[PDB]
RNA sequence: GCUUUUGGUCGGUGGAGUGAUUUGUUUGGUUGAUUCCGUCAACGGACGAGAUCCAAGCUGCCCAGUAGAAUUCAGAAUUGCCCAUAGGAUAGGCAUUCGUCGAAUUCUUCUCUGCGGGAUUCCUUGUAAUGCACAAGGUGAAAUUUUGGGCAACAGCAGGUCUGUGAUGCUCCUCAAUGUUCUGGGCGACACGCGCACUACAAUGUCAGUGAGAACAAGAAAAACGAGUCGAACCUACUUGAUCAAAAGAGUGGGGAAACCCCGGAAUCACAUAGACUCACUUGGGACCGAGGAUUGCAAUUAUUGGUCGCGCAACGAGGAAUGUCUCGUAGGCGCAGCUCAUCAAACUGUGCCGAUUACGUCCC
RNA sequence: GCGCGGAUAGCUCAGUCGGUAGAGCAGGGGAUUGAAAAUCCCCGUGUCCUUGGUUCGAUUCCGAGUCCGCGCACCA
């Protein structure tokens, strides 16, 4: 089956900004099974933790990107 | 698993050639019971003598030729 | 590091063969760093074929499940298997 | 073409046997090789193998207004205080850049290429044990038939070709001809069974961008029609079409082809592109067919081909029993030329690009 | 109607005496293999015949009852 979702919801985006910040080793496809929602939001999703520094991007491609918790 | 170091390549054995029948020297630590013990035994792979392996039972000894 | 003891623990220490019945015969370290390379390389392919993982994770989980000698990569499923056949071949 | 990618065949004169026939042509080591060394009732020869020939790799001389390079004055461009929206990794006497359709004045480094060097088991230290040679390493651009092809004896197959020829014997047809030309069909028709490709089944991806960037190659015409000389047929850049889709359609140049295409802007690939999709028969796949339109042709219907928008609800999610090819710039992937060709490549002959896994073994099939 | 045994996946069957099921074998995959049979490794799968007393918890303990075997019974 699979469904993923196609845009947040309010109780998933919580989700998003509390509990990936904390994990090592976030992926897209990381966050597309742990929240159940579609890689293209997934990666949206972290390109905006970045921005509020709360992930860091360790590796970056066009493809592929890596990003890791900020340890401060 | 004990390693062993061939010292010896007798020879391209079974019936397509892929098994070899080498001589092993069992490199055990000097003070040990089974220790500078040779064994007959047949390798599946490349090997080249001087090259050392692992082995799991090493009290069997293959019928050479 | 974690490569290196991935390749160490990938292949099977021994096999078996119709030498003559099938009788138990050794792996060269040639081979066993082959067959290291060929498992994890193989099996990461397989596992990100229809997945949502990408390749760059499929392929680092059986490198690091097969360095701690973990039985989750799909290397040291088949070099337990090869194993254990081996040593009832004997 | 195939017996056959094999190392094989033939006389002479001598020996052997009533003879067909043997010997030479071999038991031993050796090599891809009846290749060599040794033995030897044989001795001397001939062919095949090797050699020669082509291509590729390194190299000498010659060489260039049909190949290229540096410099030096002039001309032009950037020129620093600058840290992307979130901005990592990675060289650093006279800063750098070039239809700028500049002048000069010195060159052969790369390019082209006629003959020529270089490789021989040459050197080295285990195998073998005189020998012929072999393995490992050196040397080197290249190391063992250097690589890759061409050419290949003797016998033979009742293989294919009478659809290649003004190659042919025999035999059939020979004026409503089985001759030869028109016109129209057919070779292509589809319950089906098989060879061979092509395209996929997707995220190591599809899309849309953007960058870097190959080699082999092809290219126009006649005792015709036109102005013994020249044109037009062929391929092509460039402009145009363009105050508005492609596909076109037009101008204007150039090229007989190392001189123009051309600084040959191939496609894989690449990208820190802060691009869309997110595991679905789905933005995978593109079969099927509907409607405009434009080119090839004397003619497009049983769509010639391209392009546009539809369809995509057509299987297909990696394939049963079986089966094919391959050992290094290779397999696989990727395109490009040429050839068929007025128009048409899922073909074949070539060429480049990206570039591995495994074995370096054996007689199991 | 008397005592003994049998009931446990499709087939087959040992149970810890009242702390959760096992092997045997068949059914789908890789391995052997050039192709075999046999051999291997891997994924199915039984509310454990019905009832209760329900011992912390009933295939296991216990009280009846259906079913099936043997050896025995026997005056409306
Ligand atoms: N004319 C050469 C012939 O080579 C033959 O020998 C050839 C065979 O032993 C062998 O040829 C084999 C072939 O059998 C087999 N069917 C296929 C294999 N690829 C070939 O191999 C040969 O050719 C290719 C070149 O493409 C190379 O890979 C290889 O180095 C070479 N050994 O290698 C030799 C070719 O070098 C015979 N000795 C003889 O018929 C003749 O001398
Ligand atoms: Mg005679
Ligand atoms: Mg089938």
């Amino acid at each position: 089956a699979l469904q993923n979702a196609v845009m947040f919801d309010k109780e998933t985006y919580d989700k998003l900004r509390s509990e990936v910040p904390k994990y090592k080793l976030i992926t897209p496809s990381i966050i597309s099974d742990r929240l159940k929602i579609a890689v293209s939001i997934a990666a949206a999703g972290l390109k905006q933790l970045c921005r509020e520094k709360l992930i860091r991007l360790v590796s970056c491609s066009s493809k592929t990107r890596v990003y890791t918790r900020i340890v401060q | 698993a004990q390693v062993g170091l061939i010292i010896k390549v007798l020879g391209r054995t079974g019936s397509r050639g892929n098994v070899t029948q080498v001589r092993v020297r069992l490199m055990a630590e000097a003070g040990s019971p089974d220790y500078n013990r040779t064994i007959v035994r047949n390798v599946k792979g490349p090997c080249k003598e001087n090259d050392m392996l692992s082995l799991m039972e090493t009290e069997r000894e293959a019928r050479r030729l | 590091q974690v490569v290196v003891d991935a390749v160490s623990k990938g292949a099977p220490r021994e096999d078996s063969t119709r030498v003559g019945r099938r009788q138990a015969v050794d792996v060269s370290p040639m081979r066993r760093v082959n067959e290291a390379i060929y498992q994890m390389c193989k099996g990461a392919r397989e596992a990100a074929f229809r997945n949502l993982k990408s390749m760059p994770e499929c392929l680092a989980d059986e490198i690091v499940n097969a360095s701690k000698g973990s039985s989750n990569s799909y290397a040291i499923k088949k070099k337990d298997e090869v194993e254990r056949v081996a040593k009832a071949n004997r």
